[PDB]
């Protein structure tokens, strides 16, 4: 009758030696104190409890004698029995009083606080067994994967952890913590769980708590207490939902990336269930590695059909850690303005970062150049009433078929975080625009878009994409939607003149099929024209032999900024705000007359753009205000508005080549 | 048990790999090994090779990644094998999946099912059979596909790049009728612009007849009716593999001389032609160095990967 056989791994001293695990510790008083106390001083619920310091651990309890049973291999082998059992010893050495924690304060304590006052004072006088661990908790505990930088110990073997396939997992990996990775599906909306719910009586009272198990439970009524029992006759009771605890629960599918699967089959969605603090973390659309005990939860019934049993499984959440969670938000500026200062220091920062973004390709400094300020952008203004102006740069990038355009968006859609890369056809009108059930500019806004192919946009795009040099705005009036959204964005737009290249015979503006309307908006229009050239193009020829050749492009010698602590110095830099001095003022409007009657005169055809609107002048103040910040300013001096015309009247004028 | 039905390389396949790694013709009999049933075409073939193989995959530091492998077009009157060509690129290819005209939906994308291809078929051959008549639609997603080798998926939705670095080869019917020949080297194409240039090799075949060349076919086609292929296959994973050829000293200087003679003269001869041209010229060098199995890249190889340009562009 049910037959039983031993097994090497014992619970009983295993406990010891989560009871040794808590509360004493060195290595980072210990954490496991402060990290629980904070928790009984009810600021804190989720105990993330990390397999790292389990692993830190036994080194300690082996070598470094004396020597105990493995855990980190013997919790995820199981990994459910160790919730309802490495987590209750917290239990035994929890801080009683713990400090402050009164009563009301908090809701629903007040009512098991009188439920065991009323339970001592009652037993102390009925003597003149106890409530569930389980509902006196009000904290959840959650293991975290080891990945790990510290898992090269090495116990080898021992990673699971290991960010597997959703095909990759079997029915060998039930009962066992696994990691997956998958675009989050359905992400069903959160409902309130049940534990315990101790209904209540009537007459003589007392409590019952009915242990919530598996999926469902079956309620009962009777009577369990003996006073109400046999006399007289059985006493009724009721639920108390004041009383029950109740776990946030959200469940969601999960397929696979795509990307995983095979020639042939198709993508297999996997379900998986949240609890406690984890919930709402989870998002529609997120490629995340989920971590989790994978466990069944069977039957419900059915019953008949299967036969046998077929569980059919789901993944209980345990860590969540998405791929991509940022400027300008950051407090400090501690010790990284120490990061920032390597860069600084050298000095001629400008040019530094400027050639240091996207080295993979040879020449057009002052692409680059400009591209600097793109990502930097400011400051925008608001005139009190008020109104805005911006705020922003907006860059286009003409010419073909070659000289690799594109690459430069690739590059800058890379560095910039909320950079998003998108094509005209591509990405749809309802790509841009949000459904009601956005993307692109909604998508991507307080940072830089990027358009490939500007061309074969069509209509409707360029509508949108006309408008939001307004800024702060799209608005959709179709249909279920009255709203109007605000984009931050930023755009760059790479763009291929007239067919086939820039037919010199004709004027510019005719080999831009582009209308006058959208380009008064375009600040900066780098209009890349490829005349062949035997010096340089040798020069070129060098560099993509080079690399090829080699990965790393600059020798002899040149530092490329990576493009981590690239971000920081810029996000650094956003955060100042320049101001104008009466000189440059003045320099920058001089310059502006001179500017526009000298393109005036030059006369009609050819030439041009005219008429040089005062979106330039606002622009070349703005990209004045850009390059300030880079010196970090609030001066704004004459040679940075000079700059900033140079950068204009070096755009264009090109096409003289 | 379920077996299937329809590398291994043991000890003595290497041997004969190695063995033959060292004469110095192959490349031809190789090249010819692909066309049992097909006539000439030897530039062809080779470019299929040159595909198979593909210029290693070069990973900048902290830097976006050179395109490794090299697409392909082929334009000519019908009858010119291009859609028969293809399937026996299909067989020996180890994957990849095929698609034929319209097609889709999606083509690669994930479709990001509620509530494809070019993804599936990454490090391999994707096929693209009446490439013409696929709508504008997806040429646009092409475009993103081939030369950034990532696709984007924003749709509602899961939000993410995802690798598809597939190679690729197409083959498209001239504009109307058989006017391929003598019409214009634009006009013919019928698909501009970016596209044409995102192939590195454009090939053109003609239909047109002769006699000689008529009873030439003649026998081939009787006896077809009535150094082993699958070597082939085996051949070719080893030298995927082993070992990336890197990049020498040797080549540069011809590319370079080779890559401004053709802007600077076909520009007046033809078009069209960018630095995309000269990434392709170095895919082919050291495409054709995998073929030499050479662990170094060299001049003899950059003078092959010019011909065949020279052959694709006259
Ligand atoms: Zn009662």
């Amino acid at each position: 009758a049910l037959p039983s056989i031993q097994l090497p791994v014992d619970y009983n001293n295993l406990f010891n030696e989560i009871t040794d695990f808590l509360v004493t510790f060195k290595q980072d008083g210990p954490k496991y104190m402060a990290m629980l106390q904070k928790v009984a001083n009810r600021e804190l619920n989720s105990v993330i409890i990390d397999l790292d310091d389990i692993l830190q651990y036994q080194n300690e309890k082996f070598l470094q004698g004396t020597q105990a049973d493995d855990l980190v291999s013997a919790i995820q082998q199981n990994a459910n029995h160790f919730t309802e059992l490495f987590c209750r010893a917290i239990d035994n050495n929890m801080p009683l009083p713990t400090k402050e924690i009164d009563y009301k304060d908090d809701v629903l304590d007040v009512i098991l606080n009188q439920r065991r006052l009323r339970n001592e004072r009652m037993l102390s006088d009925r003597t003149n067994e106890l409530f569930p661990p389980n509902l006196t908790r009000r904290y959840f505990l959650y293991f975290k994967p080891l990945s790990q930088n510290c898992a090269r110990r090495y116990r080898k073997k021992a990673i699971s952890s290991k960010p597997l396939s959703v095909r990759q997992i079997k029915g060998d990996f039930l009962g066992q913590l696994i990691t997956v990775r998958g675009i989050i599906t359905r992400v069903s909306d959160v409902k309130p769980a049940v534990e315990v719910i101790a209904y209540t009586c009537d007459q003589c009272g007392y409590e019952v708590f009915q242990e919530v198990n598996s999926r469902t439970f079956t309620p009962l009524s009777e009577c369990t207490s003996e006073e109400c029992s046999q006399n007289q006759t059985k006493g009724q009771l009721f639920m108390s939902t004041r009383a029950s605890k109740f776990s946030a629960f959200q469940e969601c599918k999960i397929q696979e990336l795509s990307q995983q699967v095979p020639v042939g089959h198709i993508p297999r969605s996997l379900n998986i269930h949240v609890n406690g603090t984890l919930v709402r973390s989870l998002s529609p659309g997120d490629i995340v590695d989920v971590t989790g005990i994978f466990l069944p939860a069977p039957y419900t019934g059915f019953k008949a059909l299967k036969a046998g049993l077929l569980t059919e499984t789901y993944l209980e959440a345990q860590f969540v850690r998405q791929h991509k969670k940022k400027f300008a938000s950051f407090s400090l500026t501690s010790d990284v303005e120490e990061r920032v200062m390597e860069l600084i220091t050298s000095g001629d920062v400008y040019n530094r970062l400027a050639k240091s973004i996207a080295p993979e390709i040879y020449g057009n400094l002052d692409v680059k150049k400009a591209l600097l300020l793109l990502l930097v952008g400011g400051v925008d203004k608001r005139v009190g009433d008020g109104m805005k102006i911006r705020g922003d740069i907006n860059v286009c990038l003409m010419g073909d078929p070659g000289v690799a355009k594109s690459q430069l968006l690739k590059a800058i859609c890379k560095i910039s975080p909320r950079g998003v890369y998108t094509t005209g056809k591509g990405s749809s009108g309802v790509g841009l625009t949000a459904a009601v059930m956005g993307g692109a500019l909604v998508l991507a806004d307080n940072g830089i878009c990027c358009i490939d192919e500007f061309d074969k946009m069509d209509e409707s795009d360029r509508t949108a994409i006309h408008e939001v040099m307004e800024q702060q705005t799209i608005s959709i009036s179709k249909a279920g939607i009255n709203t109007t959204l605000n984009a931050r964005t930023s755009i760059l737009a790479a763009a291929n003149p007239l067919y086939g290249r820039y037919n010199p015979r004709l004027s510019p503006l005719d080999n831009i099929n582009l209308p006058a309307a959208l380009l008064s908006r375009f600040d900066i229009l780098f209009l890349m024209l490829d005349i062949p050239s035997r010096d340089d193009d040798e020069k070129l020829a060098e560099h993509v032999t080079y690399v090829h050749m080699h990965n790393k492009q600059p020798d002899l010698d040149f530092t490329p900024v990576e493009p981590s602590k690239m971000r920081e110095y810029i996000a650094y830099a956003k955060t100042k705000r320049p101001v104008m001095s009466e000189a440059v003022n003045d320099y920058v409007v001089q310059a502006y007359i001179r500017l526009r009657q000298d393109s005036k005169r030059e006369m009609d055809s050819k030439f041009s753009f005219g008429q040089a609107t005062p979106r330039t002048l606002l622009g070349i103040i703005r990209l004045s205000q850009a390059l300030a910040k880079l010196r970090l300013a609030d001066m704004v001096d004459i040679d940075d508005v000079e700059e900033a015309l140079r950068l204009v009247r070096v755009s264009k004028e090109s096409l003289y080549q | 048990t379920v077996y299937p039905l329809h590398q291994m390389l043991t000890d003595f396949d290497i041997r004969n790999i190695n063995k033959l790694s060292k004469k110095k013709d192959i490349f031809d009999i190789l090249s010819q090994s692909l066309a049992p049933s097909i006539y000439g075409h030897d530039h062809i073939k080779k470019a299929i090779l040159l595909m198979l193989m593909g210029g290693v995959e070069k990973n900048l530091e902290n830097g976006s990644h050179l395109r490794g492998d090299i697409n392909i077009l082929m334009v000519g009157d019908p009858s010119t094998a291009k859609s028969q060509l293809l399937r026996f690129v299909l067989n020996t290819a180890s994957l990849a999946i095929a698609t034929t005209g319209r097609g889709s939906s999606g083509v690669g994308l994930t479709a990001a099912v509620t509530t494809g291809a070019m993804v599936l078929a990454d490090r391999g051959v994707v096929c693209i059979d009446e490439f013409d008549k696929m709508t504008d639609v997806d040429r646009v997603a092409i475009h993103e596909v081939m030369e950034q080798q990532t696709v984007t998926i924003a749709k509602a939705g899961i939000h993410t790049t995802l690798n598809a670095r597939c190679s690729v080869i197409a083959a498209a019917n001239p504009v109307f009728g058989q006017y391929d020949v003598n019409r214009d080297p634009h006009q013919n194409i019928a698909l501009p612009d970016s596209l044409l240039s995102r192939f590195d090799l454009l090939f053109v075949v003609t239909d047109d007849i002769n006699e000689i060349r008529d009873r030439s076919i003649s026998e081939h086609v009787l006896r077809t009716h009535r150094v082993t292929i699958p070597f082939l296959r085996k051949y070719v994973q080893y030298a995927k593999e082993r070992v990336i050829p890197q990049l020498t000293q040797e080549a540069i200087n011809v590319i370079v001389k080779n890559y401004t003679d053709l802007r600077n003269d076909d520009n007046t001869k033809k078009s069209p032609i960018t630095a995309r041209t000269l990434e392709t010229l170095i895919r082919l060098a050291t495409a054709h160095a995998k073929v030499r199995l050479s662990k170094t890249v060299n001049k003899v190889d950059a003078k092959v990967a010019a011909n065949l340009l020279r052959f694709a562009l006259l």
